[PDB]
């Protein structure tokens, strides 16, 4: 409801967030579970689903 | 020969299957 709110009749309603989010979507829905970065590695594995 | 083994070394070609946005 506070997004609501806070978006009351954007372009349309939104129009504009929706697409971010799918943008934002990336470092996500990737068959990679564990981002390496050289002696670094982060694994999403438990979060992941 | 090479038909029969498909039915001579034969390379082993493999594929997945995944889905993104729920496709």
């Amino acid at each position: 409801e506070n997004i609501y709110n806070r978006l009351g009749e954007d372009l349309n309603k939104w129009q504009a967030l929706l697409v971010q989010i799918r943008k934002a979507r990336g470092t996500f829905d990737n068959a990679e579970t564990k981002k390496e970065f050289g002696p670094v590695v982060i694994d999403y594995g438990k979060v992941q689903s | 020969a090479w038909t029969q083994v498909l039915l001579p070394k034969i390379k082993n070609v493999v594929h997945e299957l995944r889905i993104t946005n729920q496709v």
